[PDB]
């Protein structure tokens, strides 16, 4: 245990990081992905017609 | 001013009237019903009932209608609109006997031949055939169309070829005889009239007479073989009613690349409120971004003076005894038939004058600001912008 803690001293320190970085996309995913599809709404529900005369 | 006298008859008739020192008249009947009474199996019926309403009443088989009303020296004339239907005639005054009784069978017992029938059918087909050659037209009846979806008012005035083919006597009559209550009918009247007169003959002829939501959207008609493009934008009109329609009308005065005209199209409760403008393909998005910045700059730039100058042309633009005669019973009865009562031109300068800057930019910002618009394109309309450009103004 000792010689892996100080082969990378910063284990614990980054999955802190790593778990605020889930809990962050695991936000801002669905949230992004929501206004992307609000945007693309528009054209997705287009519906063009062919009237020659 | 004269005032203008209202009175009602048995029927329901109302008889309203606006003395004037002119010569002439324009007696008229106003009838609340447009294509916005019509349930889509008869979207023709008021514009078929308008052209069959001068080819002949029993009283007047054939072309002794527009004989008489011809021989008097009168001009007759008709138009509907998607909530009003207008029948009125200009006249020597002294005619007004003649006048009301021809107008009376227009409205009521007027006999629809078959024969006329079909040759209307024919006459209304083709015109629309060729109907498209107005493409300002188009472009406003779509406009109409792609925002007031699922609701009567999308419907035009003119309706569907379709219906027009399929029409019958039946249901012409059904439409006659559903909307032209007598309780929905003004018989309106300007210039060298008397009321008592006039409401006498009311009494004697025309004494027998028995939801909507704006939907933001876009339509791109896209054909590249015409040499202009036409777009018009809108956004909801507050409504006839709504008191904040003056407000609106002097920031329309404010506004004012080519033929950039300004709308404030008004139905009960609802409207269009708007802008139309016809470019060269290759300007159309600089031209929407001109207008954009200057509807957002009444939400900011209404210097006082700007304020003043479009109560000013607003002011000119009111309607009277000057206009003449016509105009002024077309107002008779839109004011019947919309705000009850007609709004005397007193009461409009004083609803001018109480509109200020401060009002103007908070009314606007209420319509134009944070408002997906309806939009509505004709012609070389490739560089039109798409809607989520359209409603991001940014600025």
């Amino acid at each position: 245990t000792f010689l892996r803690w100080a082969s990378e001293p910063e284990h614990d320190h980054r999955k802190r990081m790593g778990l605020k970085m889930l809990l962050m996309m695991g936000l801002l995913l669905p949230l992004t992905y929501a206004m992307k599809r609000h945007k693309w709404s528009v054209l997705k529900s287009r519906k063009l017609a062919y009237r020659p005369p | 001013v004269p005032e203008t006298q209202v009175s009602i008859l048995d029927n329901g008739l109302r008889v309203a009237s606006e003395q004037s020192s002119h010569a002439t008249c324009t007696v008229g009947v106003w009838i609340d019903a447009g294509s916005r009474y019509e349930t889509e199996k008869n979207n023709g019926a008021g514009y078929f009932l308008e052209h069959l309403a001068f080819k002949g009443t029993k009283n007047r088989p054939g072309n002794a209608l527009e004989k008489e009303v011809e021989s008097i020296g009168a001009h007759l004339n008709a138009y509907s609109t998607r909530e009003h239907t207008a029948y009125l005639i200009k006249a020597l005054s002294k005619d007004l006997p003649k006048v009301v009784e021809l107008l009376a069978d227009i409205v009521q017992n007027s006999s629809l031949e078959d024969s006329q029938i079909e040759k209307e059918r024919d006459v209304i087909l083709r015109e629309m055939q060729e109907n498209d050659a107005s493409m300002q037209n188009v472009v406003f009846d779509y406009l109409h169309a792609t925002a007031f979806q699922g609701t009567p008012l999308a419907q035009a005035v003119e309706g569907p070829s379709e219906n027009v083919r399929r029409l019958s006597r039946t249901d012409l009559t059904d439409y006659l005889n559903r909307h032209y209550k007598a309780p929905r009918m003004v018989l309106a009247a300007a210039g060298g009239v008397e009321h008592q007169q006039l409401l006498d003959l009311a009494q004697k002829h025309l004494s027998s007479v028995s939801p909507c939501r704006f939907t933001g959207s876009e339509i791109r008609h896209r054909d590249d073989a015409l040499p202009l493009a036409h777009v018009a934008i809108a956004v909801e009109g507050p409504g006839w009613a709504n008191p904040d329609n003056v407000t609106l009308q002097v920031a329309n005065a404010i506004i004012g690349c080519q033929s950039f005209q300004t709308f404030n199209i008004s139905y009960s409760d609802t409207g269009l409120l708007g802008a139309h403008f016809v470019c060269d393909a290759m300007s159309i998005d600089d031209m929407v971004f001109f207008l954009q910045g200057q509807w957002m700059r009444l939400c900011t730039s209404a210097t006082e003076s700007e304020v003043t100058r479009g109560k000013n042309i607003l002011r000119n633009a009111l309607v009277s005894h000057l206009d003449g005669t016509t105009p002024v019973c077309e107002d008779i009865g839109r004011s019947l038939l919309t705000y009850g009562r007609r709004i005397p031109l007193a009461e409009w300068e004083s609803r001018i004058q109480e509109v200020d800057a401060q009002m103007l930019r908070d009314i606007c910002s209420k319509y134009f600001y944070d408002q997906c618009p309806a939009v509505a394109g004709y012609g070389p309309i490739e560089q039109l912008p798409d809607y989520n450009r359209i409603r991001s103004g940014m600025f």
